[PDB]
């Protein structure tokens, strides 16, 4: 029967070996190797120019680990012992033991420059400062995963009876605020399928029966997660009470299928690291073992894309075949207009609440609006070529620039749709009247 | 290690009808026994 | 009492 | 082992036959007949004078269907092919094919004059315009039923690992607004009655594992549903999501039992179609085939009445035995006042938010107010006969017309309760002060 | 497997006997005895000045009971028969029988000064005034427990298909208001132990299949519940849904472990009664059966304390034979500071919304603030003695009064930390400026 288990972001199992990765992210990766009755832990960084790679020997069996730009946090799920190591020498390494009950274990941990957090199988939440000064204790469902950004914390929980749920909260300097509290979480579940009893699959679900691979905040501070079906999921509209919703923004299986030439290359897997604008940082793993191997392979990147795609239509349109399959202009324009609209809205929310975090987003936003109207103009011209006046007129309403409507008028004239020309001219006049208000 | 119990004491600190009866009991008991 | 109800109907 | 299904409201299984109904409602019904490996679909109306009845051959195996006053929408759950057929010839018949993952199937579809929606077994929500142009994609708990009216949409979701739940939203021109999302549904599942798996019943529940005969909006735009409890449920306070609550407003078992003279006849069943003010529109089904059959019977009507009686007491009070039971004045006045109160409140909410939809509802509400006070006066007079001063006075506070209060004074005098006379006139003075203010 | 059953607050089974307790609270308790085919009931009070203990005979075999200082409510779960008895003679008692579906049974009942409430296994909710006039009927999750204090009411609900949940509402005569409606509950379940252990306490789990030992409102209206794990939980910040949270405030097992000298006296059990400010009222039961018997043993009093300790560490610190284990001063000061903080916050919220009942509770709040700074000063001095200026400075921010900050300066001088004297005086000057502003 079911058993709760510990988790660290993007760490691997051992496999048939004496070594594994404990956690991996945009800052670095933590790896360990068995040496007799001890283990050697190495902290490696993707910027060892800022940071320094270092290593030590573990006599405690820290089965949990978390890395940030200030230091590394280590934990033991059974004994309750924890340890924090700043990367600097300005501040000291320190340890503490958490008061676990009989039958309790720590499931995950997290650390930010202002806080340290611990969660357990029996649903106990405990919080401390970066020196170990305690602040509070709270009770939830059994906690199964954790991640944080400055004051924002994103938590996942599971019960046999309440099901799967998540919480989003901020430890504000005035008070702790819940944005969502144990609301249901929509991820796909693998284990019911008998196909998961393949050797490489079975090891992962023994290592991690949840099937999650990692979870993190976006480059704009929005929750993201990568689940058992290898789809990247992002929580949209989380700043809006009546609009917060989960969006499937990238199917890595579809991208592998296309990029392999429309082919079922299940020998390829993706290990997620972090999200930067429209592009995910990840490792492309090859072979039977679905987790990355030793020594660590190199970082890769992939773009988010909307799920418009149909295999049969793309094969027919496409018909050296390993090269990525052709996409029609209609599909490309549709996918672009959806992606441009999504990106513009997410970025708008960022600038309205978080501001320009990087100092160039107004430029990206202007480019996105141009791409949006241009994609709609392609779809508009297609509707006009089909001589569908109503569909073309409805598409004309979606265009933003009056310059776009001028282009639409000229397209309508060449499509020999004078009724559409008249109606678009009425729209242009109405918009100009509205602009004169 | 640093003691502060005195610091805490100085920080923290910032005739009745009951008593007469106790004195009476005292006087009564002493008078009964003494030669 | 029915007449007060038939009152209350009217 | 449980299994997901495609579904459409108020349609039927085949039984052993070569024909079935795909969906039925107050506007019309859709029927089909098997012609070897091909099928003939017919769209029929309860106003064939306004709307041409039409029929065509289905060479695709459309297993999903939705009917409205503008057209009929058809879908194939495995291939993803869909087809929309307007009743007129001003708008074209058109077809489209939706992407589907391996083992994914379309579970439900819906269409209104302003929105179109598609749902799948893997919990994906997709929305389109009346021409099939896509608007958005979202990830939810698995969707099992859909219904809509203007921009307002109601959805049902189910998973063994998230429970049974519903969503209420309005897909407005500003944005998709959630009133409730995946909130727990208080409805009895048919499989609770696990031991009723007789052959005739088993076919129906293999056809419809959810058991629900239909789900729809009222004549006043309120969500309603009818389940394996054989009871019509209505969602109250839906316009105010802090205050929402489900109401059992009519039990068909009780009504048929009473209509049979208070008898346990195992022979007649109700097939709901729509709720119009106080009256359910429905088809009466007889015998082992608990689903309606061919040729379709003529529609029937039944009034909503509150579940506030005891069978044994009703039989004892009744003591030609097949004639419907003679109900005591106390029980009649009780149910009358409750039903009057419920109807007045729901209609008040309708008019305060959406205004008069038919142009006469003020008259209906005034009639309900008269019925309400008259019911209370019956109960008041009974209390005065019992000489319970406190209960009589409590009932006096619930009357709404000073004329009723004056009648209560006369009743109190006949009951020889001068204290009650005094206190009632104190209440009349207080209400006169309220009327002066 | 689970099955539905009736409940009342802190009853007992019959066991081997012909008598049992029906329920208990701070006001009193109710007991009954079986006499061949009839029952005798007795009602007891702790305020013997204000009320009269009395007795009467029941022919109907009530199995449900609810008490307040206005009257007592009685029910029969199978027959649907109910009775309400005021404590005065003036308002004569009254009875009613409620409709039930086949196999349906009443699970719980409760009452306010003017409202009467009934719940059933099939999730039906029915409500009446103090004279049995029906008000409304609603369909929800099945209810398993109910409690009330003046106009504030607290409910618990459970389903296989919707999980465990709770509701909080206030039945104001001005208006009825909901604060929470069937939101998820984090309580510890007993089913695993019941299925595996085979402890011969199965009769208690048959008697109480939820294992919810008791629940009640605090002496200041806070919602409280005692778990099957023998832990006391309280809901904080219920007035603010983005801040509302569940707090574990006392573990009975940890207390008995220390009291026994660190030993496993499982022969001892705790039976809770009511919560008075910071202190639990309870019976200490010894022997086979984990609940009390007649004549009633005298109660005990016990204070709440935060869960911070560890058995193994305290055994190591400790290392006449039953002497209660000695604790580090660090743990004691830490626990006091946490307990002071939580107590002060709860009392502050009470005063902020409901004011003083008696005119002196502000003095208790002042004492709590003094204790809070005092505990922090001990922890601060420990950090200074360890020469951890960073941790000592972080702790200094949390002190309130300048008296304490002045003491911290003296402590820093004894620690010979002029840097910390400087930085504390910077803080004192900054806070003095903030006090001058």
């Amino acid at each position: 029967k079911f058993r709760y288990m510990p988790f660290s972001p993007a760490g691997t199992p051992f496999g048939f070996t004496d070594r594994r990765y404990l956690t991996m992210n945009e800052v670095g990766y933590v790896s360990t190797v068995k040496n007799s009755e001890q283990y050697s832990i190495t902290v490696s960084f993707f910027d060892v120019g800022r940071f320094r790679e270092y290593h030590f020997e573990d006599l405690f069996g820290y089965d949990l680990c978390f890395l940030n730009e200030k230091g590394t946090l280590f934990g033991q799920s059974k004994t309750g012992q924890i340890q924090y190591r700043p990367h600097d020498s300005i501040h000291s390494n320190w340890t503490k033991i958490i008061p676990l009950q009989a039958g309790e274990r720590i499931t995950s941990v997290a650390a930010t420059p202002v806080r340290v957090i611990v969660g357990t199988s029996l649903g106990y939440f405990r919080s401390f400062n970066q020196f170990g000064v305690p602040f509070a204790v709270e009770k939830t469902s059994p906690i199964v995963a954790l991640t944080a950004q400055n004051y924002r914390v994103f938590s996942v929980h599971y019960s046999q009876f309440h099901g799967l749920s998540y919480s989003l909260s901020e430890l504000g300097t005035s008070s702790k605020r819940y944005y969502k509290r144990e609301c249901p979480l929509p991820m796909s579940l693998p284990n019911i399928n008998s196909d998961m009893k393949k050797d490489a699959n079975l090891d992962y679900y023994n290592f991690n029966p949840m099937g999650i691979k990692s979870l993190f905040f976006s480059s704009y501070g929005d929750p993201c997660i990568f689940g058992s079906d290898n789809t990247l999921l992002l929580l949209s509209k989380w700043r809006s009470p009546e609009e917060s919703k989960w969006l499937p923004i990238l199917d890595s299986n579809m991208e592998i299928w296309k990029m392999s030439g429309g082919k079922e290359t299940t020998d390829i897997h993706v290990w997620p690291l972090a999200l930067a604008y429209d592009t995910l940082n990840c490792i492309l793993v090859k072979g039977k073992h679905i987790w990355p191997e030793f020594p660590l392979p190199l970082p890769s990147e992939m773009e988010i894309r909307m799920p418009v795609f149909v295999k049969s239509k793309l094969l027919e349109e496409n018909k050296e075949e390993d090269k990525e399959i052709q996409i029609p202009v209609s599909m490309a324009a549709e996918e672009e207009y959806l992606r441009s609209k999504v990106l513009s809205e997410l970025l708008t929310d960022t600038l309205e609440n978080d501001g320009e975090m990087y100092g160039n987003e107004n430029e990206v936003l202007a480019a996105l609006n141009g791409a949006y109207d241009k994609a709609l103009l392609r779809l508009f011209a297609s509707a006009c070529s089909d001589q569908n006046v109503e569909k073309a007129l409805s598409l004309a309403h979606e265009l933003k620039q009056d310059r776009a409507l001028t282009a639409a008028v000229k397209i309508s004239e060449r499509a020999e749709l004078p009724s559409l020309v008249k109606k678009i001219n009425n729209i242009r006049e109405a918009r100009y009247e509205q602009q004169l208000k | 290690d640093i003691n502060i119990d005195d610091i805490l004491a100085e920080l923290d600190k910032e005739v009745s009808p009951q008593q007469d009866f106790s004195d009476l009991m005292k006087s009564w008991k002493n008078e009964r026994c003494s030669p | 009492f029915d007449d007060i109800l038939g009152e209350f109907e009217s």
